[PDB]
């Protein structure tokens, strides 16, 4: 029962008692682990936010890092590094803009690259995980761009340095699946295919349209690198399953979250990362509540935990907060992780149970994003 | 009060999250940081740029079709933060869509997020 | 009385009797059949007209006089943008002033002075008792107020709901009696918040009464010269079209190169397009606006050519602000626009759209 | 009655059934007037700071600047134009740091300079309004550095430059009372007076010690430059008056803003700007509560108004919130602000009833500075 | 609680505002954003300036000497923000004053404040 | 036992015998009424000590005896930090250890060799008594062990209470017995405020039981070569005093130029300061921080010379960040840090300190 604060006071009035001397210093991080996990802040559009490193275990604070404007988050899943795509301006919202990638040291939290994006190319909005993204060896990361156009920049981690923008069709996210591969998805309803060598058009293909003009995917699916799932939730909760773990889109069964009867009584998925994914367990994870069809982004009391094969509800949870946001550490026996936007606190459950074990507060302004390593 | 409920337009008050043409704004109404319903404040640079939508009017019946534009290059306001969503889709039908920052057009460049106005483009249809 | 002094514009508008050798009327190059522009090929194709005498090319394209009745007189607004008047550099302040100066051009109509056309009037009984019955006896033995009452009648005859239909199905959907295609609702869409509705809206906000998809400025968009046009013009290589600049009593230099925004109204069917026909399709023309906005190779491609759209005739006072909105049209929004522009086709040139 | 949200809906409704068109556009904010009152918010030591600028009459928000690191604000006495000395780094609150001036139009809020200074000379502290500050004349801004060693950076407003480091005594706070003087306040208890040009050492003098080395002087003294009043109170609501109107110290009789029964009681000045001083009227704010002595930080719900001249009490107002820092307007019958940085909440009461009026809230994260012009 | 009260000191809890070695601080403890009662988080730059303050112990009777001292490079933590002022000095005794950003000496000139922690270096007298 | 042994040491302490001419003794250079510090003049003033052959001078300043036996032995902590040891150069492992080098040193008390040093104690009578009542019979006639002997006297001597007595001002208000006056104690605030307290303070936090204001590490702050000094001690004008480097088995190139840091108990009467006795008053000793942290020309210059300090005679490895702390000390504060250094004398010296202030 006894805190991490109190515990502390007495490590520190023995210390004290026993004559105990130690050097003022600066800690490292515990070595990055499954448990770890991370809490952007984008602070309601703030012009600088910050990223919260907590260990999911012991409900701790163990670092921070600061970003710029809407700053895009990455975490390599084997835990070597922690890197972002980020946006400072000269005169703290304004004159010259600078979109940069800084990579991170996971224990000491330095930065150890610091690679310029030349002509501010980032597509500024609300966080989406998925709008940048590193590729599986780590060696590349993706942003998107959506001004003028649509397109997708390389950025080189090993070489430390921008490689060149991919013209692309009317499409958005991207869901590397390889060193020189990742999807999209377009306003048609297909997913597309590039592949991108070192010069020249990269070669585009489209998927067969897998949804119509009238069915609305979130902007904030899951997907798994390690186990290509790309998990689409639509607004009332029909969860797309794409494979990509072939090179090439599987479609697989189309599921539903709620209950006929339930969407009929206005249960619906709202919140901002609506949906979680837990590779092993091979289970998705969805944030619903009773809410009118356009209160989509607001938070939600309760999760309904389904298998991703059958489609079976295996659990539901009463949250008992307003949960804006949810995640799953990737570890056997996962943490749930809710997060508040509200509240500025990660609740940290059980996730097979959905108890509250502890949680963290004081999480920045207004945090969304969280994020895990995928590491074993 | 209840965020899950239907929205409940009001015609009454610009400054509060249930004021009409606030159906789908995302951020801070620049009435609150020295605009006005439909202009920017001092210092910030107001872009062409806009995400639309159809807002019902509770006091003529009418559905009005809003094109919000955001006023940018000053850090966010903090004040009357609102985030409504009436129509709004995801990102990959942009025109509907209200997470991006729609400063493009703004003079200077600028691109970070102030707050948002509320101006009429038409009759919705 | 309104409606006989349209009546007699009526029968002015097609009377050839008002050019020098009778072989030329309005309804020539402002051909009813199509939506009241010139259907007829000349030295540069449909970019340009051919006057009275058989040879002279004009050096701009001939407007549709559809919705003209809707555009205000010419006057500097309060935050200091010129706004309306007739002709593509607005040199005519209205529908009134504008109707005499066809009859008096010599590239054009080619009457030699007022007294010619009152002569033509007073060859025809029929304008005898019609211009009497309206202006007073004699009218038509001063060549003055025959002439002022000819351009009165024309206006007031452009001013009929003949002209300003306003029956497009962009007309119908606004007044719930039809929907829009998923494409045309789209390019609407695309239209209202992209850069577009910034010139082609009558209001900056709220709901116009009769939209015509025009705010009646004037912007210098940066347009090459019409190289076949300008050379049929016979105005020469060294030629300069200054838009607004060349309307008398505009000094400012800030205004030349600024051309008045047309109504997009019956857009589908009055090619080629801008005040010098110079692209042909109206795919092209919205295109054009991409040269500001793409970074892509294509996009300084006039796809007409083949080659770079060129240089503007008049490489100042572009409206850089509102052309230069950071956004590029795909395919598929330039499609969604055609399709939005063709419902601004009045219900009887419907039929014309291929 | 009516809000101002209810008076704008009411208008917008009434342009929109008239067909009243407006184009949108940016706002110019209202002329500066006497009721206009900026509250800066050092937001806890963030990296970047608001300040609003408000008309205190309606009060409403009529614009904001955009600040770095712990800024300065100053606001010409005449309206004519606002300023602070700010810091940024290059990565948000790493790497290279730019200290510099912006100078602001009043109206477009526009930055009509952006003076660098070299060196990242300034003082970073919590607030102090007196550790920057403008020359009578509003041509130079003087501000305070601390590290390696107290010494006071020239600013040129009007050629837009910055001019150089002066070296002073062991002493804090600049007090300008000429283009070329300001005063400062010295560890050994006296005033040090600084008189610079160009080019060589100051000339500086000291006054008489006026305190005893056991009397403590608050960190926000009011200073009417227009006056030449500065009213420093101490810990225990003894207030020194420093009359420099002269160019040199006179030494006012001190009062004692709390009875002797109320000091009995344990009444002492608590917040951060404990005090203002109206020129006009001759009379002393101060913020002043029950506390413990060492609790002369906090929030207070009280302010005594009391005669400059004589020391009597005209007024003990029970506030009704809690508030860190007062200032009021210069003009004729003076609204007195009562800024809590808790509620982020700008009270806005009559001085001479102490009815509140109004209120401007959501005046950032940690607002603690009222900044008002004195313009008559 | 009453925020004008004499302040308590208490050895149980390093994380509130009563910890007894936090009795001028001014900031946020360090413990709360991944540095210790006397150790900087990752990532920040420990100062060498500090002001100091005698705090009573409320467990063994005796006072000491805490030299607070700064964990700077990064923006504010935000969690456990605090600020006591037993025998705090205004700015003119600035070993005493806790209002200044004591991040002298910080690696990179890091100036920014972060966190600070609450090192005893004596006996009080 | 604890008893006799110290008291064999007093003996040998001030016994002339032990040099090769018999005009030095431990108290010679080490003189009990200058806190264990040569009060005598040599080429280089009081920077440098005179060997027994009244000629040689060594390169490195006396230090004081006094509070030496609370310096651990010499070692390397898990931080890569060395710490402890005796000599300036931490080249002696503890008192023991270093007891028998002055005796051995020809330039200083300069015998040939053991032999020659047992021969000595072998002709006094009461060594003969004094020496084998502790070490056994024919201790004396064991070269060997009479060196080592007189060694561990010689260290149980200076870790009598008499060497470290805590009785100085700061003691007793330490203990409450006294309050400091409002310049010491501004100037104890300072000094533990400020970068003093990074280097001497026995701990990095926590208080420490007997406290001799020095962590006992080993720092170059970028003292210049004392020039007459070095001139007196022969070394050679090509000559570099690399420190802790020196000690043999430290290879580091990292340690070269760093010196044992010193307590500062009785700072105030045993001047002149550094290992080299570079600067002859106790402010300038302070002043020489400011080199690394003001902005003013004057503290790049030597008060006692009026020229600029000099170069460092090792330029590397400097202690810069604990050095450069962004905060220059201004004159109050280093008239506060004097006041406080004073009263860091025992009692017994307190009648010193008047001919210095
Ligand atoms: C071909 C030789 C033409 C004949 C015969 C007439 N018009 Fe015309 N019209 C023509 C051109 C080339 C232009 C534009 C020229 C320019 O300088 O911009 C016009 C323009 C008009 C307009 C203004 C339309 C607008 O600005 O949107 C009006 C109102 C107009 N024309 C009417 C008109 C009438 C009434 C005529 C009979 C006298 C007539 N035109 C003859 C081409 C030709
Ligand atoms: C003002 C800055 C404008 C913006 C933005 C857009 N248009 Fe425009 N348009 C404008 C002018 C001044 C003109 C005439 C230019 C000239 O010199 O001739 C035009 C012309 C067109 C046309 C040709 C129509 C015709 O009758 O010839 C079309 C089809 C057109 N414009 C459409 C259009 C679209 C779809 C836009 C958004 C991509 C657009 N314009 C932007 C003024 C401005
Ligand atoms: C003058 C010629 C000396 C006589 C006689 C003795 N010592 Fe000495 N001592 C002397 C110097 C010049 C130095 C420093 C030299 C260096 O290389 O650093 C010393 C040092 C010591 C120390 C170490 C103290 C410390 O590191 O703080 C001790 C314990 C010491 N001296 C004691 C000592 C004894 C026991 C002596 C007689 C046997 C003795 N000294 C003689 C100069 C001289
Ligand atoms: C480690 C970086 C140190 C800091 C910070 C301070 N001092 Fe120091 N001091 C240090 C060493 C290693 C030495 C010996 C240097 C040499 O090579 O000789 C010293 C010496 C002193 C002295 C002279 C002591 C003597 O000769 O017996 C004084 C008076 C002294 N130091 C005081 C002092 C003060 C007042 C400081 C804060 C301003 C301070 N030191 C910082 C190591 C370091
Ligand atoms: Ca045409
Ligand atoms: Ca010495
Ligand atoms: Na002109
Ligand atoms: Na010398
Ligand atoms: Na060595």
């Amino acid at each position: 029962q006894e805190t991490q604060g109190q515990a502390a006071a007495r490590a520190a009035a023995a210390d004290l008692a026993a004559g105990q001397d130690d050097e003022p210093r600066i800690l490292e991080a515990p070595a990055p682990d499954a448990r770890r996990v991370y809490v952007n802040d984008p602070a309601h559009f703030a012009a600088v936010t910050q990223q919260f490193v907590i260990d999911g275990e012991a409900g701790r604070v163990i670092g921070m890092i600061d970003g710029g404007f809407l700053p895009n988050p990455v975490v390599a899943d084997d835990g070597s590094f922690i890197a972002h795509a980020s946006t400072v301006f000269s005169r703290i919202a304004r004159g010259e803009r600078t979109d940069y990638v800084e990579v991170f040291d996971p224990v000491t939290l330095l930065p150890t690259a610091d690679i310029e994006l030349p002509d501010a190319p980032r597509f500024l909005v609300g966080t989406y995980p998925w709008m940048t993204s590193l590729t599986p060896d780590g060696k590349t990361l993706l942003f998107y761009q959506f001004s003028p156009a649509p397109a997708v920049g390389v950025v080189d981690l090993e070489g430390k340095a921008f490689k060149r923008m991919l013209d692309v069709p009317d499409c958005y996210h991207i869901f590397p699946t390889a060193p020189d591969t990742f999807f999209m998805h377009c306003r048609d309803g297909s997913l597309a295919k590039v592949a991108f060598g070192t010069e020249g058009t990269p070669e585009i293909t489209h998927t067969e349209v897998f949804h119509p003009e009238d069915e609305f995917l979130i902007n904030h699916p899951a997907y798994s690198q390690k186990a290509g799932r790309l998990v689409w939730p639509t607004y009332t909760g029909k969860i797309h399953q794409i494979d990509l773990s072939s090179g090439d889109a599987k479609f697989l069964p189309a599921v539903e979250a709620l209950t006929e009867a339930e969407r009929a009584d206005g249960w619906r998925p709202g919140g901002w990362q609506q949906v979680a994914y837990h590779r092993a367990l091979d289970r998705i994870y969805l944030l619903v509540d009773q809410r009118d069809e356009w209160r989509h982004k607001t938070a939600s009391r309760f999760v309904v935990v389904l298998d991703a094969k059958t489609g079976e509800r295996l659990a539901k949870f009463e949250m008992g907060h307003e949960i804006d946001s949810i995640n799953v550490s990737q570890d056997e026996k996962p943490l749930l992780y809710a997060l508040s936007t509200g509240d500025k606190t990660l609740y940290i459950h059980d996730a097979e149970s959905g108890e509250e074990l502890r949680s963290v507060n004081q999480l920045g302004h207004g945090p969304q994003v969280i994020t895990t390593a995928d590491m074993g | 009060t209840d965020p899950r409920a239907k929205w409940v337009p009001q015609d009454n008050d610009i400054q509060a999250c249930d004021y009409w043409r606030h159906c789908s704004i995302d951020g801070n109404i620049c009435d609150c940081s020295g605009g006005s319903l439909t202009n920017c404040p001092p210092g910030t640079k107001l872009a062409t740029a806009s995400w639309v939508a159809s807002c019902y009017n509770p006091t003529d019946g009418q559905s009005y079709l809003i094109a919000y534009r955001d006023c940018c290059g000053y850090n966010v306001s903090g004040r009357c933060p609102c985030l409504n969503t009436e129509g709004e889709l995801p990102v990959y039908r942009p025109e509907f869509a209200n997470d991006i920052i729609w400063c493009f057009g703004a003079e200077d460049d600028a691109m970070t997020y102030h707050c948002t106005i509320s101006p009429i483009v038409g009759k919705a249809s | 009385a309104d409606d006989a002094l349209a009546a007699l514009g009526a029968q002015l508008f097609v009377d050839p009797a008002l050019s020098r050798n009778a072989t030329q009327s309005c309804a020539t190059c402002h051909d009813p059949a199509r939506a009241f522009t010139d259907p007829r090929e000349g030295k540069a194709g449909l970019a340009v007209s051919v006057g009275d005498d058989g040879q002279s090319h004009g050096d701009r394209n001939t407007p549709t006089l559809g919705y003209a009745a809707l555009v205000p007189a010419f006057h500097r607004d309060a935050n200091g943008k010129y706004k309306g008047g007739q002709f593509w550099d607005g040199r005519a302040d209205d529908l009134k002033q504008q109707a005499g100066q066809p009859m008096l051009n010599p590239v054009e109509m080619a009457m030699p002075d007022r007294a010619a056309v009152a002569a033509r009037l007073r060859d025809d009984p029929a304008y005898r008792t019609g211009f009497e019955a309206l202006f007073g006896k004699g009218v038509l033995d001063d060549p003055e107020r025959a002439f002022d009452a000819a351009a009165e009648a024309l206006a007031a005859y452009q001013a009929t709901g003949e002209f300003s239909p306003f029956d497009s199905k962009y007309d119908r959907v606004m007044r719930g009696e039809e929907k829009f295609t998923p494409l045309e609702e789209f390019g609407y869409t695309v239209f209202i918040t992209w850069n577009c509705r910034l010139c082609h809206m009558q209001r900056k906000q709220g709901v116009a009464e009769r939209e015509t998809f025009t705010n009646f400025e004037y912007h210098n968009i940066g347009l090459p010269v019409n190289e076949t046009a300008r050379e049929a013009s016979g105005l020469g290589a060294d030629h300069v079209d200054h838009g607004l600049l060349a309307r008398p009593g505009i000094e400012d230099p800030a205004q030349s190169g600024r051309f008045k925004v047309p109504s997009l109204r019956n857009v589908a069917v009055t090619g080629p397009y801008m005040h010098n026909g110079v692209f042909t399709d109206l795919r092209t023309a919205i295109l054009f606006y991409n040269k500001y906005t793409s970074r892509r190779p294509e996009a300084k491609i006039n796809p007409e050519t083949g080659a770079p759209w060129g240089e503007p005739e008049v490489a100042r006072n572009l409206s850089l602000a509102e052309l230069q909105s950071g956004l590029m049209l795909d395919d598929g929004r330039v499609d969604a626009l055609v399709a939005f522009l063709e419902t601004l086709t009045d219900r009887r040139y419907e039929p014309l759209l291929e």
